[PDB]
């Protein structure tokens, strides 16, 4: 019983400390049923989408462009579904995911770390220690934003108020 | 007028084609497609007439 | 090892540094399953046609022939304004040019049977291929212009279809798409 | 006289080691590989059998 | 009029299809030996 | 009626072209006595 | 020091954050730099002068006019067409000179042989004047850009801001 | 074998098929099948045809009160004459059926099919290495069919005079 995060559940068989953020948290059987590389790739993609979504949820409420009407983010999804901008965003996300398919195929073969697209224009994470610290921060922020975006969306669906609009004048249910 | 013009075109086209066939040899697509014998030429003339 | 175009995807097996315009960009294994000479010939043909098409898109807006029916600013509408007999004459002339250039070898099995290099149709009135480094840089420039012209012709043609306006004409009085 | 002059040759301002410059001009790889029909079948397998779902195994 | 062609679009099948097949025929024609044979018919195929 | 006409023209042109280029493909050589 | 940037060229202080000299021939870069600098010297001088003299008959032709508006009126008049065609005629032989320089010749970037006053007789004077020309040309580029964008924001010439 | 077109030619002129196709069959099979299905559909359910062109239609279909003996595909309307009358040359499908257009369709496709049958008999005789004059024998019923279906309407000036 040495899972190191849940003391009574033991370390999972393939959850060695090779991966960043590996605290042994896998109570249900998922790493023993699916490839860990694919799981890490899916985790990073979900978390990056969630981080961008949380930042967008803040910014769109705080400021919307001179163009487009003043809308809440969910109403924004509906309006851009009916307008055509959502189709453009879906088209370009699908275009990037077309090569993401090949990247995941490589990850299945090897020669590519899960979630590694070699995207680093500003030249950050110089030296390995800084890279490991940034990896840990990235994974933690990814999971936190994965929880937070669902929190934002379900709270808007329940209270009919946006997040910072809800922070003041809470109006408890 | 149409008859005379068409016969002008036919005469000049026949002269040009005659000079062509005098100065040329059948092409590869024509050589492999036709039978080259007297009876074959006779049959071609027969269907034409 | 790596592609250097997409540094997360590794270099394609058939994309060595020998061919011009090779930055390792082949995410889908087209070079693995198709002949590179045929692919390069098709790329160069598409791009040269697109370079001529972009030049025509600009020129026909700028200058028109005084023949009747040849006075359409919009190139897409100019295709249908021009008599169809002339367009078919153009098509037959281009087909004759293609057949003469390839010498009857119009298939990937026989087009490069004699070699002839991909995209080398023997058109070089000025001997600008004498220097090898100059020839390689000219090949890279030709490929870059070909790809840029393909993208630009696609954009100009679709924007002409939407706005019914010639490209330089459409640049002024922009009138976003929802206006039409 | 057909531009057969030692000084007659093209010039480009780009460096010869710029990315995208081929090692040899007019490359003609042999391509001892799959036939055209196999390539067309591969392009069709792009749309009826993509590697999307084999990752979740 | 002409070949029953009262609409210009009718010219598209009448040209593209004969050309395309011809292109296929070209792959045949380039394969065959196109030298003279001096015979009633060419047995080389 | 135009779509039916274009379909018929396409079909007839295809079959006539197949016939014409098939009899151009050295049809005389397709005999059992050919060596 | 940046790669591909040797000290054989005047005005070199090893200033190249972006490797333009590593992907483009330095002869072409120096020729382009000198041409841009000379064009900018002439342009800045003209933009300053056009706020003062305006020539005898230009006033009733173009009205008042200024900078971009002056370009817009002059392209409609015909002066811009004449200047464009004649400078293009000159730039044809400029292109020939650039091609011959890249092919290998005694020519150097910016050496058009235009020394009517024989000011290049002293070699050290010419060596100093090359750096003088480079720095005044770079200053002229910066100044012409400044005048253009100041006219964009306010619609005033270089002297209307001073006076 | 050598090329795709060569493989297609080998399959077309193959003697291993249950029914020989050949190049003449390439034209014969579509025309004969089209004429056959159109004839069956017309014999079963065609509307009555104004053969005499004086607005009194004549029924020849099974669904309109005919048996096998009395059923027929009525010749084209006398107003049509020997004008080419395809489906696309009629204002409506009802108008095409009313003027005896299916008769022209069946007759033309059947004549093309029997010409293809003559050629295909010759073609398979050549493929088998036998003598080719069975098609010469078959020309006689083809001649009779063309005389009663095409030549007589041409001489009389109307497809309504055809059998
Ligand atoms: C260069 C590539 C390209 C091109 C040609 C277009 C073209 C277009 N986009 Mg798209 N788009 C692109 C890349 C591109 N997009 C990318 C990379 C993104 C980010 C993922 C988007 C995100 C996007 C959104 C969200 C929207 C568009 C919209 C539009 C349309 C706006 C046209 C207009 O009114 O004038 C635009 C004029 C200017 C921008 C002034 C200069 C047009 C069809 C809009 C649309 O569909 O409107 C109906 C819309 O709402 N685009
Ligand atoms: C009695 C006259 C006669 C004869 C027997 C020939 C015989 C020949 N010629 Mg020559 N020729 C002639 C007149 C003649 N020619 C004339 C007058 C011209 C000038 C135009 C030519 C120009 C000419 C050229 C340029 C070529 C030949 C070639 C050939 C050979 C193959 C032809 C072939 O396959 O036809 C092919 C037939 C067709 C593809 C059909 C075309 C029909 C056109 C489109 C008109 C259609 C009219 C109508 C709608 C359909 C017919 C209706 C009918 C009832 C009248 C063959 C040895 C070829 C060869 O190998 O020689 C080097 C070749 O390249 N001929
Ligand atoms: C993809 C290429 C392309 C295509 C499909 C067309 C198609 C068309 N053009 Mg455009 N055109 C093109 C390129 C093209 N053009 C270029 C490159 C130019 C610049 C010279 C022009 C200038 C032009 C004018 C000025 C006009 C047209 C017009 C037309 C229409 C009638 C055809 C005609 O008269 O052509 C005329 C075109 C030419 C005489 C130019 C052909 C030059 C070729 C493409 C370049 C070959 C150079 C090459 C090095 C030589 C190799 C030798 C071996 C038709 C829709 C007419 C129209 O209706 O417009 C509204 C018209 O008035 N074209
Ligand atoms: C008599 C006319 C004629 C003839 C015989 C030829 C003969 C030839 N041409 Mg063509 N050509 C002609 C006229 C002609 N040309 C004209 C007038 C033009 C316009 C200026 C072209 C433009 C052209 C191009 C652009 C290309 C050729 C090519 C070829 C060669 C291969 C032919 C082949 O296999 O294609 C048979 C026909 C096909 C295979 C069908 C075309 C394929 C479709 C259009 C691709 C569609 C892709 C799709 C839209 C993208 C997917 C989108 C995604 C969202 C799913 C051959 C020598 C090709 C070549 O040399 O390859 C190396 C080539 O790339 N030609
Ligand atoms: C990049 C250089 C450049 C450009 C594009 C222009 C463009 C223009 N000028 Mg400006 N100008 C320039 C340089 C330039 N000028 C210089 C260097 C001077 C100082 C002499 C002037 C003085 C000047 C005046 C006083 C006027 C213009 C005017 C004009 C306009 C009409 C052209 C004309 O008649 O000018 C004529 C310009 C000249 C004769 C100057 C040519 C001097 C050359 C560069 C000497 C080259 C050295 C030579 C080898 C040694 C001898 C036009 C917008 C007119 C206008 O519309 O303004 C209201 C006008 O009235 N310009
Ligand atoms: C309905 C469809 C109707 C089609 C009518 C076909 C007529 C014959 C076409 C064969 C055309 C064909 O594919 O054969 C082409 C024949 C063989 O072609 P290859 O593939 O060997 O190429 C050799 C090169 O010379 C290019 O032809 O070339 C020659 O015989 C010499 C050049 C004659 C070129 C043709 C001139 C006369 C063509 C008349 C049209
Ligand atoms: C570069 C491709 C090309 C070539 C190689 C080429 C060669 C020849 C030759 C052989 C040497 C002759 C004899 C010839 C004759 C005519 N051509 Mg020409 N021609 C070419 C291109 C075009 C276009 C684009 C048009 C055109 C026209 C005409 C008309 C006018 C008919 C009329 O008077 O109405 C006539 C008589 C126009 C057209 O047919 O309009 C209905 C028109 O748009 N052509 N053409
Ligand atoms: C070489 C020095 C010089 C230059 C570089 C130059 C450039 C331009 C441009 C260039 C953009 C325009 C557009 C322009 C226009 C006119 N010039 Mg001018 N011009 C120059 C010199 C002279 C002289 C010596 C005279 C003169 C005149 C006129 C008149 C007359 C009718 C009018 O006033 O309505 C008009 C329209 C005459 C005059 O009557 O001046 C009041 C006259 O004597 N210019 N001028
Ligand atoms: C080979 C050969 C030789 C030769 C030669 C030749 C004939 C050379 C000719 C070369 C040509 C004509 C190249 C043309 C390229 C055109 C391009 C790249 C257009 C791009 C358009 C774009 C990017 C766009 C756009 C647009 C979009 C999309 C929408 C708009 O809202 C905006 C905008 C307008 C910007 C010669 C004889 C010299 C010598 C030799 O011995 C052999
Ligand atoms: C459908 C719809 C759309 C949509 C949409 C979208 C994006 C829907 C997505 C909703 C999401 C992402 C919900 C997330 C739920 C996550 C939960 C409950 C986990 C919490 C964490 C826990 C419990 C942690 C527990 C833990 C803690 C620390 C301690 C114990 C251990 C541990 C287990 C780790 C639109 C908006 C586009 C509009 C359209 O018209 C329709
Ligand atoms: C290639 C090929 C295919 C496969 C089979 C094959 C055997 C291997 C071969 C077959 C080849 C075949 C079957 C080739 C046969 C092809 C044929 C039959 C060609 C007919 C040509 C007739 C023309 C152009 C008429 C011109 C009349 C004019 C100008 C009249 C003018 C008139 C005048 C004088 C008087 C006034 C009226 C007007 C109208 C004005
Ligand atoms: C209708 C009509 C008009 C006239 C009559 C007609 C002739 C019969 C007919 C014409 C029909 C014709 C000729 C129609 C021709 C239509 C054409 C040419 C369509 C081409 C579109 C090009 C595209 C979408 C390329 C996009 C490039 C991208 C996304 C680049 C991506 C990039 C890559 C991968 C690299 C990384 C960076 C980024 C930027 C991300
Ligand atoms: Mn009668």
């Amino acid at each position: 019983d040495f899972s190191a995060a849940v003391p009574f559940l033991k370390r999972p068989s393939n959850l060695d400390g090779a991966y960043i953020g590996d605290v042994g948290f896998d109570p249900l059987g998922f790493s023993d049923v699916f490839d860990l590389r694919v799981l890490r790739e899916a985790e990073l993609k979900h978390g990056r989408f969630a981080m961008l979504a949380v930042l967008g949820f803040i910014v769109q409420e705080l400021y919307t462009f001179p163009f487009f009407p003043k809308m809440a983010p969910v109403d924004a999804h509906d309006y851009f579904v009916k307008q055509g901008g959502g189709s453009q965003i879906i088209f370009w996300i699908s275009f990037v995911e077309l090569f993401g398919v090949v990247a995941l195929f490589e990850t299945l073969q090897g020669k590519r770390e899960p979630g590694d697209f070699a995207f680093d224009p500003l030249g950050l994470a110089k030296d390995e220690a800084t890279l490991e610290r940034y990896r840990l921060a990235e994974v933690k922020h990814a999971r936190l934003a994965m929880i937070a975006i669902g929190g934002f969306i379900h709270q808007y669906w329940v209270t009919k108020q946006t997040v910072l609009e809800q922070l003041g004048n809470f109006k408890s249910l | 007028e149409d008859i005379v013009g068409g016969h002008i075109w036919i005469g000049f086209t026949c002269i040009a084609g005659g000079f062509w066939h005098i100065l040329t040899k059948p092409f590869a697509w024509a050589r492999r497609a036709y039978v080259w014998s007297g009876e074959a030429y006779l049959s071609y003339s027969l269907v034409a007439v | 090892d790596r592609s250097y175009s997409m540094p997360f995807l590794s270099r394609p097996p058939a994309l060595d540094g020998t061919m011009a315009g090779d930055v390792g960009f082949d995410p889908l294994g087209f070079s693995n399953y198709f002949d590179l000479k045929w692919l390069r010939e098709a790329e160069l043909k598409h791009g040269r046609i697109c370079m001529l098409g972009c030049l025509g898109f600009i020129t026909q807006e700028k200058i028109q022939l005084p023949l009747p029916g040849f006075d359409n600013k919009v190139a897409t509408e100019a295709f249908f304004s021009v008599p169809a007999g002339g367009l078919w004459q153009i098509f037959f002339t281009l087909g004759a040019i293609e057949i003469l250039s390839n010498g009857g070898k119009l298939a990937p099995a026989d087009m490069f049977a004699e070699g002839r290099a991909p995209g080398d149709l023997g058109f070089d009135p000025l001997n600008l291929s004498g220097d090898d480094a100059a020839l390689r840089r000219f090949e890279l420039a030709e490929l870059k212009h070909a790809r840029l012209a393909m993208i630009g012709l696609g954009g100009m043609l679709h924007q002409m279809l939407i706005t019914k306006q010639a490209p330089l004409e459409q640049l002024a009085n922009f009138q976003p798409i929802q206006y039409y | 006289a057909g531009c057969t002059t030692p000084d007659w040759f093209g010039v480009s301002q780009v460096a010869e080691d710029a990315p995208g410059v081929g090692l040899l001009a007019k490359a003609a790889p042999e391509y001892n590989g799959p036939s055209f029909r196999e390539g067309l079948e591969y392009v069709f397998s792009f749309v009826w059998k993509p590697p999307i779902l084999i990752a979740w195994k | 009029e002409a070949l029953g062609v009262d609409d210009g679009r009718l010219l598209v099948p009448l040209v593209l299809i004969p050309v395309f097949i011809a292109i296929l025929f070209s792959n045949f024609a380039s394969t065959q030996d196109n030298e003279d044979f001096f015979d009633t018919y060419d047995q080389r195929r | 009626m135009f779509t039916l006409k274009i379909v018929v023209y396409t079909t007839v042109t295809l079959f006539v072209s197949l016939f014409t280029f098939g009899f151009l493909s050295n049809d005389a050589s397709r005999n059992p006595n050919r060596k | 020091r940046p790669p591909g940037l040797d000290g054989t060229y005047v005005g070199d202080i090893g200033f190249d954050p972006l490797g333009f000299s590593s992907i483009i021939d330095m002869r072409w870069l120096r020729e382009a730099e000198l041409k841009h600098g000379r064009v900018c010297m002439l342009a800045a001088t003209g933009m300053i002068v056009q706020d003062v003299y305006q020539f005898p008959g230009v006033t009733k032709s173009f009205g008042d006019a200024k900078m971009t508006t002056l370009h817009d009126v002059a392209v409609k008049q015909g002066s811009m067409q004449q200047l464009l065609v004649w400078l293009g005629f000159l730039e044809i032989f400029g292109f020939v000179a650039i091609v011959q320089m890249l092919q290998g010749s005694d020519r150097q970037p910016g050496d058009f042989g235009f020394d009517p006053l024989n000011c290049a007789a002293n070699p050290d004077a010419l060596a100093r004047r090359q750096l003088v020309e480079l720095k005044n040309g770079r200053l002229a580029m910066i100044a012409t850009a400044g005048m253009l964008h100041h006219f964009f924001i306010t619609g005033k010439g270089p002297i209307q801001l001073i006076t | 074998s050598a090329s795709l077109w060569e493989r297609f030619c080998s399959w077309i002129t193959s003697t291993d098929n249950r029914l020989y196709i050949g190049w003449f069959g390439v034209l014969m099979i579509p025309t004969l099948l089209t004429a056959t299905t159109v004839y069956i559909i017309a014999f079963i359910a065609a509307p009555p045809v104004d053969i005499d062109g004086i607005r009194e239609p004549v029924a020849g279909s099974l669904l309109y009160g005919n048996n096998i003996i009395t059923g027929a595909v009525i010749p084209s309307s006398a107003s049509i004459g020997i004008h080419f009358y395809p489906i696309w040359e009629a204002a409506s499908l009802d108008e095409w059926l009313y003027n005896g257009g299916p008769y022209q369709l069946i007759v033309d496709h059947f004549l093309l099919g029997v010409c293809g049958w003559i050629g295909r008999e010759w073609e398979f005789s050549y493929r088998l290495g036998m003598r080719p004059w069975i098609s010469v024998a078959f020309t006689a019923p083809v001649a009779a069919a063309s005389a009663v279906f095409l030549v007589y309407p041409i001489g009389q000036g109307s497809f309504s005079d055809g059998m």
